[PDB]
RNA sequence: AACCUGGUUGAUCCUGCCAGUUACAUAUGCUUGUCUUAAAUAUUAACCCAUGCAUGUGCCAGUUCAGUAUUGAACAGCGAAACUGCGAAUGGCUCAUUAAAACAGUUAUAGUUUAUUUGAUAAUUAAAGAUUACAUGGAUAACCGAGCUAAUUGUUGGGCUAAUACAUGCUUAAAAUUCCGUGUCCUGCGACCGGAACGUAUUUAUUAGAUAUUAGACCAAUCGCAGCAAUGUGAUUGAGAUGAAUCAAAGUAACUGAUCGGAUCGAGGUUUACCUCGAUAAAUCAUCUAAGUUUCUGCCCUAUCAGCUCUCGAUGGUAGUGUAUUGGACUACCAUGGCAGUCACGGGUAACGGAGAAUUAGGGUUCGAUUCCGGAGAAGGAGCCUGAGAAACGGCUACUACAACUACGGUUCGGCAG
RNA sequence: AUAGCGUAUAUUAAAGUUGUUGCAGUUAAAAAGCUCGUAGUUGAACUUCUGUUCAGGUUCAUUUCGAUUCGUCGUGUGAAACUGGACAUACGUUUGCGUAAACAUUUUACUGUGAAAAAAUUAGAGUGUUCCAGGCAGGUUUUAGCCCGAAUACAUUAGCAUGGAAUAAUGGAAUAGGACUAAGUCCAUUUUAUUGGUUCUUGGAUUUGGUAAU
């Protein structure tokens, strides 16, 4: 149980104070989870965590609609947000060969995930959460990268 | 004025403005088929050329 | 002439981002309604002031300028009554909002116990405003209507916080409406966890 | 029947067949009338409308009906 | 763009109308209605281009403003020159008692299918949505923008009802499963007709179904463009005469000109 | 038509350009006889404009004591004015701005708005007050009459009467459900009895949202239902939609009254107190129409641009606020991020993007102001009104720079990129 | 050349004088004074080879023939590269009626199909606008009619769907509870009208025996 902020943090659509639950001096005890039906398993942690994340796809009103992404986690530097990296080969018609291009997508991480820098992320499209972020983290795949995360180039 | 009628070009002009062999052949044509005006033979040339481009693409 | 367009900001890279079109009337934002508690204000003749606002699509939106009473729910009990709101105690956003007595969503306010005190007394036969002589039950035993009033009371135990507050006749409740939209202060009475919390916040501010 | 024919064919045709008349000069008049009309109020406006150069729809249906009344079946 | 667009230019009017490139600048912008703008065949085209009952604009007006009530769509009168007669509609001309059904041929232009009187009572409907309505009344919605109440509860979403336009009573229905007959409302496969082989659901976005015809050529198209024609191999509609089988231009030239 | 020729030497084989040749755009000079088509002040100056015109609209179906006509003694044909509607946000013009911007193809809206269309709904007209429903109330324009200005599509007083204008309000379901009674019986807060509340919508809170694409048994209590009764008796269709919802559709509290719940019109008539067709106003949900935002990917030259962004937003996190909605869009607090040699940031473009156009062995090269679709703008900036839609510009307000009248004090329906 | 034809300027071929295809660099203009080296570009060989049998076409040959005809058809027989069965330590289980699903197969680039796709253009079928540019029309006395058309291709990149064996990158069991299997221990857990205990399933983790060419 962690509350640190100006405002008390609790999930929407879940009432903490019902007459049975006031008998327990412990925070919460009834938790919101969900299925995002793309065949995405709702993580163990979404279920057993104390976390309030209003932008979590499992714990909240977040709807995942229309676009999915695989990528590399280059930077877990910010608050509940990572950046992901997609590398692709753009084809130049004339010289008749390709060219190595990359794109950086800011993704949102629900606290239910353990994310090492240089991991593999799946993210679903999302409503506009922030200025940069249209994507939310669905699945983390653990892996080991040697050297800096940047230099590592995976086209999958 | 907007108008949707299509563009045409019936003939073509040779890379080489003066070459005897060609000029002579063209005047033999103008002579025998009783034409006037070289472009008549040129537009015939154009037509034939179209036919041939067709056959070629089809032989691809 | 306020604008919600994103064009007036720097793109992610930091680059100054270009502008061809004008401000469009559809990107319009609107001036803020600082919505006030006229309850304790003595100089004020007009306590309730709400403005209709002609909005996109020809609809109405309702501006609370001045509010005094609002409609609040007691969650455990599922009991909702309209009462007068007393004071704005704590604001998570900004404290000058508490100083200006401004009403906003997830503001923290206090409420007159009174309607809830009475409903409780009616229902359970227990007056929460009183310290001693707490039970108001009728004289005929074995009368279904007094029996019920006991059967209710049998399972019930309140938080000390809710009791003490009820005695005080003022109650901590956080307000769930958007007074600059709906024109209402509607809210829920704080219980348990949220009460532990906002009491402590009020307490270390007070300490 | 020439009833229908008289109700369907448009007016320039009924002139080719001599039934109707001339379409007199409309535009110039109408637009100068538009001028004056816009620039005053009701009474005067009506006084201008009395003077309009139009060949009225009334008069059209009138000449049509009258010609339908002068007709003799073959 | 300052709000709504009230015009349509001839170059932009759908190929399915077969308008003349040179015929003008504008064409008739279909009216808001039961069918979308691109799936519309407006009345003015129905009369002027197709039936030739109207030679020009004035004429169309004459027909549709004549007190005599000349044109009918699904039994209901229409006086609007741009009324969007859409797919499966039954349009009927009172003076001749002509009863036509609006369809696409294999080449994706609009066709009037002549119907006898028994056909003209019936019209095919395709389920769009299914819900519980207010007061807890089950309801159903259709491609022609019908709302039908108290549907037979077995009716699922994306089925085809056979609808009695005299009685406004759904008669028989069939759903989208392997083995039923389809017509294809939109596609490069527009107008083709066939037996559903099976359906693959991709669940992110767009579900694709596969089809066969009498001759045995397979098709595929997204679920949205499938329209069910009845149970079995039998269709509940008289199809324009290709019978819904596409012809290779080789087949076309052969059969037509005897090559 | 996948071709080349002339010019360095005394001559020679080379490199290499110059020149010729070719097409195509503008321009131009000379010259022009039919017929069929036909671009056209883009380039320079998105420079400035006299004048004319380019946005209006009436059915039988909102208002007629104009007029006309010797009209059903309330009007009834034809038909002004003027209220009242609707439109004026499309179209047409121009390419100045604009280099991930706009645009294109692909997505999302479960993050929204939509006047007019099509389909379907609607028993309760909140409370207080008021309450005629064989139907409520007060005004105003046109009109008549008197004026002011040098001046305009300026308007001032005065006398009249309509509206689908502006106000107001009557319209008897049952059942179930919740609450209340110191009621009866009881012991299940259960039944009977009595009394309230009870449309929809608005605002919160809470209860359940049903799952048969699926598996069961041993103790307890099972709650019920046959049944007083011990005895059991199981439990099995009854409730949709999605990939997913905090969806639909519901229960219980209250809250608002600023939602809607027809005081409107025609026509044909069975001879007329009753039928049959319609017009229109409006709410909710679909539906059409269009828009706002939005996913992914893709632009020319430049390093005599290598670091960029962050004193008030730069990247993210929180509560708010605002909006039609999402969002640093905006505020308060917090964190130190975000982009960059895979070229960031910054210049340039005699740059609006496409669909396309000229050439083309193949590969390329070079254009696209200009028919179609996007985008932008109306002399320059900003700001608004009204609307369903506008930052409108053939709308208003202001400034900068200008255009037209003036009796000098004032005024303009002053804005050719129609 | 010809009712047209000069000239100027930008641009296209000429240009293999911008070069990916496709140029040059000892002396014609051109290899950096020289090493180290990050980005970038580039990367040695090995793994179900193979053989045997069946069928279907598709090609080929022709001292096999035929039939008719102005060239196709049928048939030989063998011969090919397929395509697909089949058994061989050999491109998979398991279930419901040749086709779905679920399970399992590390991902992709690449390639073949398909969906989604704006008309006008362009390529192109049909059609005598007197030809033609072009248009989308037309053709017929069976006339209160009839016949027929307004095709089709193309629609590059990126998204989408699906078939793939080569090639190229990347993966997997080297501190291994890795794999299979048996037996335990936990954490969850849909159904069994409901809450409680036991269980059951299932789905994760974990301990230990056994099996394997580890
Ligand atoms: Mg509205
Ligand atoms: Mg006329
Ligand atoms: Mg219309
Ligand atoms: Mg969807
Ligand atoms: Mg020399
Ligand atoms: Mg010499
Ligand atoms: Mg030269
Ligand atoms: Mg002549
Ligand atoms: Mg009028
Ligand atoms: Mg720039
Ligand atoms: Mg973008
Ligand atoms: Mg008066
Ligand atoms: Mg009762
Ligand atoms: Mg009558
Ligand atoms: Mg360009
Ligand atoms: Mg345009
Ligand atoms: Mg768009
Ligand atoms: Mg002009
Ligand atoms: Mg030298
Ligand atoms: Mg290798
Ligand atoms: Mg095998």
């Amino acid at each position: 149980d962690t509350q640190i902020q100006r405002a008390y943090q609790k999930q929407d659509g879940v009432f903490l104070n019902s007459k049975k639950l006031l008998a327990k001096k412990t925070s919460a005890g009834v938790r919101y989870y969900k299925n995002i039906g793309l065949g995405f398993k709702t993580p163990k942690e979404a279920i057993e965590g104390t976390y309030v994340d209003k932008k979590c796809p499992f714990t909240s009103n977040l709807s995942i609609r229309g676009k999915i992404i695989k990528g590399l986690v280059i930077s877990t530097k910010m608050n509940r947000t990572v950046i992901i990296r997609r590398d692709y080969l753009h084809y130049v018609r004339k010289y008749n060969r390709y060219e190595k291009r990359h794109r950086n997508i800011p993704v949102h991480i629900s606290p239910c995930f353990s994310v090492k820098e240089g991991d593999i992320l799946v993210a679903g499209q999302c409503r506009p959460i922030s200025k940069t972020v249209r994507f939310n983290a669905l699945q983390v795949v653990p892996n080991e990268i040697i050297g800096s995360v940047r230099k590592q180039f995976l086209l999958f | 004025g907007k108008t949707y009628i299509n563009t045409s070009k019936t003939y073509s002009t040779p890379r080489r403005p003066y070459e005897k062999e060609r000029l002579d052949n063209e005047m033999k044509l103008i002579g025998t088929f009783g034409l006037k005006n070289k472009r008549e033979v040129w537009r015939v040339q154009m037509i034939l050329a179209k036919f041939r481009k067709a056959a070629r693409e089809l032989l691809t | 002439g306020i604008s919600r367009d994103s064009k007036h900001k720097r793109r992610a890279t930091g680059g100054r981002m270009p502008v061809h079109r004008k401000k469009r009337a559809f990107e319009k934002g609107r001036p803020i309604s600082m919505t006030k508690l006229t309850t304790q204000s003595t100089t004020i003749t007009e306590k309730r002031r709400i403005r209709p606002v002609r909005v996109r699509g020809g609809h109405l939106k309702f501006r609370a300028l001045r509010l005094c009473e609002g409609n609040f729910s007691w969650g455990s009990e599922n009991i909702t009554r309209k009462t007068k709101i007393l004071d704005v105690k704590y604001n998570a956003t900004n404290n000058e909002l508490v100083r200006t007595k401004t009403l906003v969503k997830n503001s923290i306010v206090e409420i007159d116990s009174t309607p809830f005190r009475e409903w409780y007394k009616l229902h359970y036969g227990i007056d929460l405003g009183l310290k001693k002589d707490r039970t108001v039950l009728g004289n005929k035993e074995k009368s279904r209507h007094v029996q019920k009033r006991v059967k209710r009371t049998k399972a019930q135990a309140l938080e000390k916080n809710i009791e003490e507050q009820f005695v005080s006749q003022r109650i901590l409740a956080c307000i769930t409406s958007r007074p600059g939209q709906s024109g209402r202060a509607d809210g829920y009475i704080l219980e348990g966890k949220e009460l532990e919390f906002y009491i402590r916040k009020l307490q270390s501010k007070k300490k | 029947n020439q009833q229908y024919l008289l109700k369907y064919e448009p007016n320039y045709r009924l002139r080719k067949v001599k039934i109707l008349g001339e379409k007199p000069n409309t535009r110039r008049s109408f637009k100068e009338l538009k001028r004056k009309i816009k620039r005053t109020s009701g009474k005067a406006i009506t006084k201008l409308l009395s003077e309009k150069k139009g060949d009225t729809w009334a008069s059209v249906q009138s000449k049509k009906s009258d010609h339908l009344k002068n007709f003799v079946a073959k | 763009a300052r709000g709504p667009k009230k015009h349509l230019k001839r170059i932009n009017a759908p190929k399915s109308w077969m308008l003349n490139k040179l015929g003008g600048i504008w064409a008739t912008r279909p009216s808001q209605g039961p069918h979308k703008l691109r799936e519309s065949l407006p009345l003015s085209v129905l009369l002027k281009e197709r039936l030739n009952y109207a030679l020009n604009g004035r004429d169309v007006t004459l027909i549709l403003n004549d007190k005599e009530q000349n044109v009918f769509v699904d039994g209901k009168v229409r006086r609007d020159k741009g009324y969007p007669t859409g797919l499966m509609d039954v349009v009927r001309i009172e003076k001749t008692d002509q009863s036509f059904r609006i369809l696409y041929d294999t080449k994706g232009r609009f066709v009037l299918k002549s119907l006898s009187k028994e056909e003209a009572k019936y019209k095919l409907l395709k389920v769009t949505a299914k819900a519980i309505g207010p007061n807890q009344i089950p309801y159903i919605v259709t491609h022609d923008s019908r709302t039908i109440r108290f549907p037979n509860p077995e009716i699922k979403i994306g089925d085809t009802l056979k609808y009695d336009l005299v009685n406004n009573k759904i008669e028989n229905f069939a759903h989208l499963e392997s083995g039923n007959v389809c017509y294809i409302q939109q596609g490069n496969n527009i107008g083709r007709v066939g037996i559903i082989q099976h359906i693959e659901k991709h669940q992110g976005s767009f579900d694709i179904c596969h089809v066969k015809d009498a001759k045995g050529n397979a098709f595929a198209t997204r679920l949205g463009n499938i329209f069910v024609l009845g149970q079995g191999k039998k269709s509940w509609i008289e199809l324009p005469s290709g019978d819904g089988v596409r012809e290779t231009i080789l087949e076309e030239r052969k059969r037509k000109f005897s090559y």
